[PDB]
């Protein structure tokens, strides 16, 4: 976090500096691939050197900006995030049967949809409409029905 | 009285013509005539 | 005269806290050894040209030459070095290793005259081998307009002798050459 | 429907053809009175700083005066090319190209001649004009005596149109010898021109050597005999080495004093290698500090600082030496030799004069004038004379001037006009009458007759005498071989070719489009 | 064109009924204190400068310039 | 309709979606026609003009009803009930058409727009364009088309792969052969040139003897990545990051093609065209990850040279090169082709 | 209005809308204003035009692509014709003035059909069908010249060269220009007479001298002179040699330094003295690698320090400084050399070979320029043009540039036509004949396309002062009596209207694009109805 700088005293350390960073990501991503992890959710920008070994084992890459967007992803699969890059705990790994990418409104969307077994929480409703103005109030109209469900709990 | 804050009182014919700007090109050459007399000789530059 | 400051950027790294004591001792020792060699040649007057980048004389070196009774003058124009070299017959010293007695000039009396709130340094007498002596004249006056004109009046006077030494011979002024040439030409103009 | 934007000036009709021809008339009439030795100089009023410039050359007059007419810009560009190529005749090209449009204006209006027909008429007319100059060219390069004498007569013709026409007899030898010193070199950047204000205009002289305005730094004597001159271009003042990533790591200032002292040791070791050559004089184009200059005092070597790089090439050719860096090897390095080096003073500024130099491949010209306007004119007057004499060493063919060369070309134009027939005969004969204007204007500036005097020169050539010419002093027909009026053959072809090509430009413009200024 | 040069924009419906009722109520509200034996007085200032001080209903209305058309 | 915006950008469009994008509509109710025009163009791509004409007519027929005593919700009951029976009627109009197994549908989509009279030609390229895309994928980028100003639109031809612009002139470019008999395309994310490596540059060298080894070490590391490419026999190298003249000249003596500056969208089409893969490092390059094709030839089109990828046995990339006199002509043709592909 | 402001689009009052017949009349008259400008410069009897730039620079040309490029317009219809000639110059490079006249001729005949009540699409549908009938008719009339050997093939290149050289300034030298333009392709070309590379020929202009000094020089012409000009200007090879061994280096001469920012710390005087010897050892090593390789002239991209001025002078090694990166590619092609990235990779096989390296004095001062010559046929041909005016040196570039565009089009196999208006007349009568067989509503469409093709021959008679009626009637009557299509308009008046005896030859690919660019552009213009133009 303070004054990150490359220090090379002699040409001997310079020759092994290029291959040194490649072995660091390889050693860290190997423990994840050995656990059978086919998808990794990232919360910030990922460097190109890290994305190379993820394509070697066929591991998907997801970008989750800000916070609340990533917080509701773990509630679906029942996973516990950890800051380290080491091998995650097998008990903290989530379960998603299928991940699909199809065209809906002209752009590529990722499908987190669950199935009958291994039920998930925080489901989403795809809302299709001709005008964006109708899409705004129907979103608030659905929230009125969601808020009505809260009235079935406290009393 | 120069355009700046400096003021020069001089009887020398070359210094008068040098600090006095002239709008006529042929009359501007009279300044260079006094310079030719002062550089080579240095005396009698107001007579030329 | 100052602590060493090469043109190339240098980085002084102090590893030990005891090294800071040796640094302050060597900085004053570097300026002391320069002043010790000046006293060996019995040079009581030092002239320093205008300084660029670092200062000409450090304040720490002022105490060295003051206790030894040595007059110091700095901020001298570079174009005036040629006049001071031939005027006083002193060969300039650009290096402390090349500093010697033979390269130093000589003066009978060096005094700074302070009068009417104005200070001026004058040298009385010149003793040396010189084939091109110099001269200096002090100009006074009421204001800068009169003083500048007093000098401009001297330029016209110095050019009179220059024309006589360069070209030997002179004529009579006051209207003599204007009327004589006009009369001699009028006689020859009728014959053409 | 207007497709063009706002503030767009365009003329699709007679107004365009009228503005193109009249636009060249004001340009031709401006430089008309500047043609010939009897011409008058022009005055230029600057829009800033109030700097007046008086020059007889038409190249500077057209470039300084702002001209928004595209028809005028065509005559300005051909004058800049004529100055940069041959170095003289910028006025003759502008006048001759303007007269071609004068004869072409009456053919389109009165004679109703097609524009391309006038252009195609000059094509066959220029072929006879260039072939007429080839048979009239004489090559004197077979004899060094006759070739050197011709260089004097050419200089008298160029210097006649300028303010030097009175003293041109004394200045013809100065310009002739200066080109002989180059030994065939056409580069004029090797000759230095130092302008000095005051004194008689005839006091201009040419010394053998290199006159440098710079002076020795401090203690170096003014006059010294048998001094070897050395030139070093690079560094030698507080050497920075090369890379900028070098630094001094200092634990205590005791070691810092030894690091800076080692820099002075590199200075003393480099100057010590210079003394191995046995030279009494050293010259650096870069300015020399006080420490390296004092090292030459005990060695008895002169020092010179702040020399310009364009003067180094001028200095290397006078001394006949070689620029020397990397002093480690004395063998492969060569030094210059000079008999005596004295520091003189011309005016208020002292100068460095050289004498008895081995190589004469370069020199320095000193001029004297009453005003700076005459100094700026004297430098441009010699720049036009030295440029023609420089190209003469390459192409040694010469053609008689003074109205002779223009009338000889018109003799072959009238012959080819009969075999063409058609309507091009009016265009071909228009080129012959356009060649009459150059000798006619020579008589107009002198107050002579523009008809009977020209007719005497025309009738004398058709009688079998090709050596007849125009004499402006006596106002009659005189022989050009006896008067010594001759110009280079390259100048004759350049004026005819540039004017013929420039005339084909504006005659091809039916429409003039002016975009909104920015 | 501009079509009608007089009030091309129009205020109709309940907006015009409220403006007529509200302005009519303001006429009676100022004279509420002018009724009864304990009623107060009202002073009016004309552009001529003459002062009229009375509790009469008509003298107050005719000397006040109302910009509202229906009022 | 000819529309000129405040930037003096000429655009000629009859499309209801494009016309409403040029103009800036500040009217609240008039912006609803813009949403339905962009929504119709996003999914189907055709009929954006018919939707706006139909949506505006429903408001025109409801205009005399609002002047009467008909309530606002009573009118919406008529449209919502009629559209329910109208959708079921379209299913009766349609036919399963499983018999006879793109040609007829692409000709009708080009109507009302340019090159419609040329449908005897451009439609043949529209059929094989979508067929290169496998089911469940149907990528919208792999059908991308490049626009070349100048020329005639009848000179266009079909290409089995993507063609991109060089955008940069290499000093060792001409020394590289422009005709390959069996090229091997290698996609690399490495940056080949002399520069600081990762995110920071500093060097501390105490001794002059070790100062020479630091320079030679930088040349060996850059050349080490160059030797590993030559040992694999890759004729074509593509990279997103810039490539200096040092790596380009090394590939010139080996007869290896080099390129850079290519956008990320173009190299995504290269992986699908030759069936290769993206390698972000030179140490992991393996022979089985390199793609190939039948031939490689660089042809100049409108003072612009492009790299032609064609002849691959299986390629999902379709890129066309369009020509036309006006800058809008080349825009209208792709606009017709982009709308015609979405129909098939 | 009802009393409330009605604004559909921002800047309501700023933008204007045109519709109906007035919108079509403004589009036709916009093309007629551009046509009458180009019709005056069409043909060898045409006239140039002055182009004034906002910066003060002027341009004199008859080229429809250059005139419209620097032309500042307002109406967008006239701006569509700008890219029309630009489309002709970029690809084919010939006939930029013909596409504007032919396109406006189609719009002039279309305006008469619109006033008669014909739908604009029906007009565009008739021009598309008539365009393919004219191309297919002219394709059958021409013959294949590829059966001739290389001796006769050079003659056909000289025929089409002199045609494109006309109509432009300095057309008197076209005899030598045609010879120099063909020899450039003879030297640079494929052995199979196909797909010649145009980029190997560079156009380098020079301002000075006269037009008669223009000659072909095979090599590289650089604006930089020899560094430290104490060396001889003209470099000569050794007595026996394989060549001059030209060296090209993209690396300046400096002691090796890391590309990254470095800090060299000198902690003692002994470490500083080693840097002194280490400094001079590198400049001595770099100059020895060139001498051991036999190279003579060294080319540096970034130049070198003044230390090497005398070092390279002792070994008699010419050197240049500050050479552009684009010029380095041009150098290695001429001498067939290879750029050497560093001295460690320097070998004798990577050195270029040229005949002679020398510089010319040109004018009085000007600047110093380097010239390279080749001893045999090479892949580099540099054009050398001189002139007495800056405008002549400029226009002569694009004049010979368009001349090279005609020769490279003849490299394509089995495409040739004869110019002089003989192509438009032949294709005009073929379209008018089909109009009688088809009849229907499109009968008037083929008539408008036939009358538009005849405008080009009639335009040639206007600049030559002839009668367009009497000239067109002779050409139409000749094609009906005899099948020879080689009869056309003669603007030079040499007689013999047969193009075979006059040698005038044009590329078919150039004339085919003129019909395609004109027909396909008018199809888009006639579809324009609502015109929305925002205020500037």
């Amino acid at each position: 976090e303070t004054k990150g700088t490359v220090l090379l005293h002699n040409a001997q350390e310079m020759l092994d500096f290029s291959k040194g960073e490649e072995k660091q990501i390889d050693a860290m991503m190997k423990e994840i691939a050995d656990m059978g992890v086919e998808c990794i959710v990232a919360g910030a920008g990922v460097g190109e050197l890290a994305l190379h070994y993820l394509n070697r084992y066929g591991i998907l890459v997801l970008k989750v900006p800000s916070k609340f967007e990533l917080r509701r992803l773990c509630r679906v699969c029942g996973a516990t995030p950890l800051p380290r890059l080491g091998a995650p705990t097998p008990e903290e790994l989530g379960l998603v049967e299928t991940v699909k990418t199809m065209e809906i409104g002209g752009d590529r969307v990722t499908v987190f949809k669950q199935e009958q077994g291994e039920i998930s929480r925080t489901s989403t409703i795809i809302l299709r409409g001709a005008t964006q103005n109708n899409l705004d109030d129907i979103e608030r109209a659905i929230d009125d029905g969601v808020a009505a469900v809260k009235g079935l709990m406290k009393p | 009285k120069t355009s700046r804050g400096e003021i020069i009182i001089s009887n020398d014919g070359h210094t008068i013509l040098k600090q006095m700007a002239i709008l006529h090109p042929v009359a501007r050459m009279l300044v260079e005539v006094s310079a030719a007399q002062d550089s080579e000789a240095g005396d009698g530059t107001t007579s030329v | 005269i100052s602590p060493p400051k090469p043109d190339t950027e240098n980085n002084i790294i102090v590893n030990d806290y005891r090294q800071m004591d040796k640094i302050l001792k060597e900085e004053r020792a570097y300026l002391l050894n320069i002043c010790k060699k000046i006293k060996k040649a019995k040079c009581n007057v030092l002239l320093i040209q205008k300084s660029i980048l670092r200062d000409a004389v450090n304040d720490l070196a002022l105490h060295f030459l003051s206790k030894l009774n040595i007059m110091v003058v700095k901020d001298i124009e570079r174009e005036e070095i040629e006049f001071l070299s031939k005027g006083l017959g002193c060969k300039p010293i650009a290096d402390i290793e090349l500093f010697t007695e033979d390269r130093l000039g000589s003066a009978d009396l060096v005094e700074e005259i302070d009068s009417d709130g104005s200070k001026i340094v004058r040298v009385t007498g010149i003793r040396n081998n010189n084939a091109r002596p110099t001269v200096s004249v002090v100009i006074r006056g009421a204001n800068n307009m009169i003083i500048d004109e007093t000098e401009r009046s001297l330029h016209d006077a110095l050019c009179v002798i220059r024309c006589l030494v360069k070209e030997r011979g002179l004529i009579a002024g006051g209207g003599a050459p204007e009327i004589e040439i006009s009369r001699r030409l009028s006689k020859e103009a009728r014959s053409m | 429907v207007q497709i063009f934007g706002d503030q767009v000036t365009e003329e699709r009709a007679e107004n365009a053809r009228l503005s193109a021809f009249v636009g060249a008339i004001a340009v031709g009439d401006l430089v008309k009175s500047t043609l010939g030795p009897k011409g008058m100089d022009k005055l230029l009023q600057s829009a800033s700083s109030n700097t007046c410039m008086v020059t007889n050359d038409g190249a500077t007059i057209l470039k300084s005066i702002p001209l928004d007419n595209p028809a005028a810009k065509v005559l300005v560009n051909i004058s800049k090319v004529q100055d940069d190529e041959v170095g003289d005749g910028t006025t003759s090209v502008t006048v001759l190209s303007a007269e071609l449009l004068r004869e072409a204006e009456k053919l389109i209006d009165q004679s109703k001649i097609h524009p391309q027909t006038i252009i195609e008429g000059y094509r066959l007319a220029s072929a006879a004009a260039l072939d007429a100059l080839t048979k009239a060219a004489v090559d004197n390069s077979h004899d060094k005596t006759m070739f050197r004498e011709d260089l004097i007569h050419i200089a008298k013709t160029t210097l006649s149109s300028k303010i030097l026409s009175q003293d041109k007899d004394h200045f013809a030898e100065l310009a002739t010898n200066a080109i002989l010193r180059l030994k065939g070199s056409t580069n004029l950047e090797h000759i230095q021109i130092i302008k000095i204000l005051g004194g008689k205009l005839s006091d201009s002289f040419l010394d053998e050597g290199f006159i440098l305005a710079k002076k020795f730094g401090n203690n170096q004597p003014k006059r010294i005999e048998n001094a070897k001159i050395l030139i070093a271009n690079t560094t030698l003042d507080t050497d920075k080495v090369k890379i900028f990533g070098t630094k001094f790591k200092v634990d205590s200032t005791a070691k810092l004093a030894q690091l800076e002292k080692a820099e002075r040791e590199k200075m003393k070791n480099k100057i010590a290698k210079i003394s191995k050559f046995g030279i009494n004089t050293f010259i650096n184009r870069q300015l020399i500090y006080d420490y390296p200059e004092q090292l030459f005092t005990d060695l008895g070597i002169n020092s010179i600082e702040h020399a310009d790089f364009e003067g180094v090439e001028r200095l290397a050719l006078v001394t006949g030496g070689e620029v020397v860096s990397t002093f480690d090897e004395p063998s492969k390095c060569k030094l210059g030799e000079c008999d005596v080096i004295e520091e003189i003073m011309l005016g208020e500024q002292p100068f460095l004069k050289f004498s008895g130099c081995k190589a004469g491949e370069a020199c320095t010209i000193v001029l004297r004038g009453a005003t700076d306007q005459t100094l700026d004119e004297a430098e441009r007057s010699l720049h036009d004379a030295l440029s023609v004499l420089s190209q003469t060493t390459k192409e040694t063919r010469t053609v008689l001037g003074g109205g002779c060369a223009e009338m000889v070309m018109s003799k072959a134009v009238d012959t080819e006009a009969q075999n063409i027939d058609g309507k091009k005969s009016l265009a071909v004969e228009a080129f012959a009458r356009a060649l009459r204007q150059l000798p006619t204007i020579l008589a107009d500036n002198a107050g002579f007759d523009s008809s009977e005097l020209v007719s005497k020169l025309r009738s004398s050539i058709y009688n079998g005498i090709s050596t007849s010419g125009l004499d402006l002093n006596n106002g009659t027909i005189a022989d050009m071989r006896q008067l010594g009026i001759v110009e280079s053959y390259k100048l004759k072809r350049a004026v005819v070719s540039s004017a013929s090509e420039a005339a084909e430009v504006l005659l091809r413009v039916d429409n003039i489009i002016r975009a909104r200024p920015r | 064109v501009v079509f009608m040069n007089a009030s091309q924009e129009r205020t109709t419906g309940r907006q015009a009924q409220i403006s007529n009722i509200t302005a009519a109520k303001a006429v009676a509200d100022v004279i509420r204190t002018c009724l009864g034996p304990k009623a107060m007085l009202k002073m009016l200032l004309d552009p001529m400068g003459g002062l009229v001080l009375t509790n009469d209903g008509h003298a107050i209305l005719r000397e006040i310039d109302v910009a509202h058309p229906a009022a | 309709i000819l529309i000129v915006t405040s930037n003096q950008k000429t655009t000629i469009s009859n499309d209801g979606a494009t016309i409403l994008k040029l103009l800036d509509v500040v009217h609240p109710a008039a912006k609803t026609l813009v949403d339905i025009s962009r929504a119709q163009d996003a999914e189907v791509g055709d009929g954006t003009t018919s939707v706006t004409i139909l949506a505006g007519e429903l408001m025109k027929e409801a205009k005399p009803f609002l002047e009467e005593g008909i309530s606002s919700h009573l009118i919406m009951k008529g449209y919502r009930k009629a559209v329910s029976l109208a959708v079921e009627k379209i299913n009766e109009l349609a036919v399963d058409i499983t018999s006879e197994k793109l040609e007829r549908c692409a000709r009708t989509a080009m109507s009302s727009k340019l090159i419609h009279n040329n449908a005897d030609f451009f439609v043949k390229m529209c059929v094989d364009a979508v067929l290169s895309l496998d089911r469940n994928d149907l990528d919208d980028k792999l059908i991308g088309i490049k626009k070349i100003p100048g020329g005639a639109m009848e000179e266009s031809l079909f290409i089995n792969g993507v063609a991109f612009k060089k955008t940069f002139s290499y000093a060792g470019f001409e020394q590289q052969p422009k005709k390959f008999n069996n090229p091997k395309i290698l996609s690399l994310n490495v940056e080949l040139e002399l520069k600081a490596e990762k995110d920071n540059a500093e060097v501390r060298v105490e001794h002059v003897e070790d100062y020479q080894a630091i320079v030679d070490a930088e040349w060996q590391l850059i050349f080490e990545k160059l030797r590993q490419v030559e040992e694999t026999g890759a004729n074509i190298v593509l990279s997103k990051l810039p490539i200096g003249d040092l790596a380009t000249q090394f590939f010139a003596d080996r007869n290896i093609f080099c390129a850079g500056r290519v956008s990320a969208d173009d190299m995504n089409r290269v992986i699908q065209a030759v069936g290769g893969s993206i390698q972000s490092t030179t140490s992991d390059i393996k022979p089985e990850h390199l793609g190939t094709c039948a031939l490689f030839e660089e042809m100049q089109i409108g003072s612009e040279r492009y790299n032609l990828f064609q002849g691959c046995p299986q390629a999902k990339t379709c890129t066309l090169l369009l020509r036309g006199g006006a800058e809008q002509v080349i825009a209208e043709v792709e606009r017709s082709l982009h709308d015609a592909i979405m129909i098939v | 209005e009802m009393g409330r402001p009605f604004i559909i689009v921002k800047d309501q009052g700023n933008k204007k809308r045109q519709h109906g017949l007035e919108a079509k009349k403004s589009h036709i008259l916009a093309a007629r204003s551009v046509a009458s400008i180009i019709k005056t410069s069409l043909g060898p009897r045409g006239l140039d035009k002055i182009l004034i730039s906002p910066d003060g620079e002027i341009t004199i040309t008859n080229d429809g692509a250059t005139i419209l490029s620097q032309m500042e317009l307002d109406n967008e219809i006239a701006k569509l014709l700008v890219q029309l000639s630009k489309s002709q110059d970029d690809e084919i490079g010939d006939g930029t003035t013909g596409v504007v006249v032919l396109a406006s001729a189609l719009l002039d005949q279309a305006l008469e059909l619109i006033q008669k009540g014909i739908h604009p699409i029906k007009i565009a549908n008739g021009f598309d069908e008539a365009a393919k009938l004219a191309i297919s008719k002219l394709e059958e009339t021409c013959d294949d010249i590829s059966a001739s050997n290389d001796e006769l093939f050079r003659d056909f290149l000289l025929r089409a060269a002199k045609t494109s050289l006309g109509s432009k300034i300095v057309s008197k030298d076209h005899d030598r220009f045609a010879e120099m333009a063909v020899e450039a392709v003879i030297n640079v070309m494929d052995k199979d007479r196909k797909d010649v590379d145009f980029d190997l020929i560079k156009m380098q202009g020079r301002v000075g001298g006269s037009i008669s000094d223009s000659k072909l020089i095979n090599g590289v012409i650089l604006d930089k002179d020899f560094s430290h000009p104490q060396m001889p200007k003209c470099v000569l090879p050794k007595e026996g040699s394989d060549g001059v061994k030209l060296a090209i280096l993209t690396c300046p001469f400096e002691p090796p330094k890391p590309k990254t920012k470095h800090k060299l710390d000198i902690s003692s005087v002994e470490e500083y003295q080693k840097l002194q010897t280490y400094e001079q050892d590198k400049f001595k090593e770099m100059i020895d690698d060139v001498k051991k390789a036999g190279a003579d002239v060294v080319i540096c991209q970034w130049g070198f320090d003044d230390e090497a001025n005398h070092l390279l002078l002792q070994n008699d090694l010419p050197a240049v400084r500050w050479v552009g990166g684009q010029e380095l590619e041009h150098i290695a092609i001429s001498t067939n050399g290879r750029i050497v990235p560093r001295f460690q990779d320097l070998s004798k096989d990577k050195l270029g070979t040229c005949s002679r390296i020398y510089e010319q004095e040109f004018g009085t001062t000007k600047d110093r320029m380097l010239i390279i010559e080749q001893s045999k046929e090479t892949k580099t041909v540099t054009c050398f043009v001189r002139g007495s005016n800056k405008m002549i040196v400029d226009e002569a570039e694009r004049a010979l540039h368009d001349s090279l565009c005609v020769v490279r089009n003849l490299v394509k196999d089995s495409r040739v036509v004869y110019g002089g208006g003989a192509a438009e007349v032949t294709m005009s009568l073929a379209v008018s004949e089909e109009a009688d067989k088809q009849r229907g509503i499109d009968q008037y469409a083929f008539r408008g396309f036939a009358q538009a093709l005849d405008t080009i021959p009639m335009t040639l008679a206007e600049n030559s002062g002839l009668d367009p009626i009497g000239t067109l009637s002779t050409l139409k009557s000749k094609q009906l009596k005899e099948k020879i299509s080689n009869i056309g308009v003669d603007c030079l008046g040499y007689g013999s209207n047969d193009m075979k005896e006059l040698f005038v030859v044009d590329p078919f690919i150039g004339k085919k694009q003129q019909i395609l660019l004109a027909t396909q552009l008018c199809r888009m213009i006639l579809k324009i109805d609502n015109v929305i133009i925002s205020g500037k």
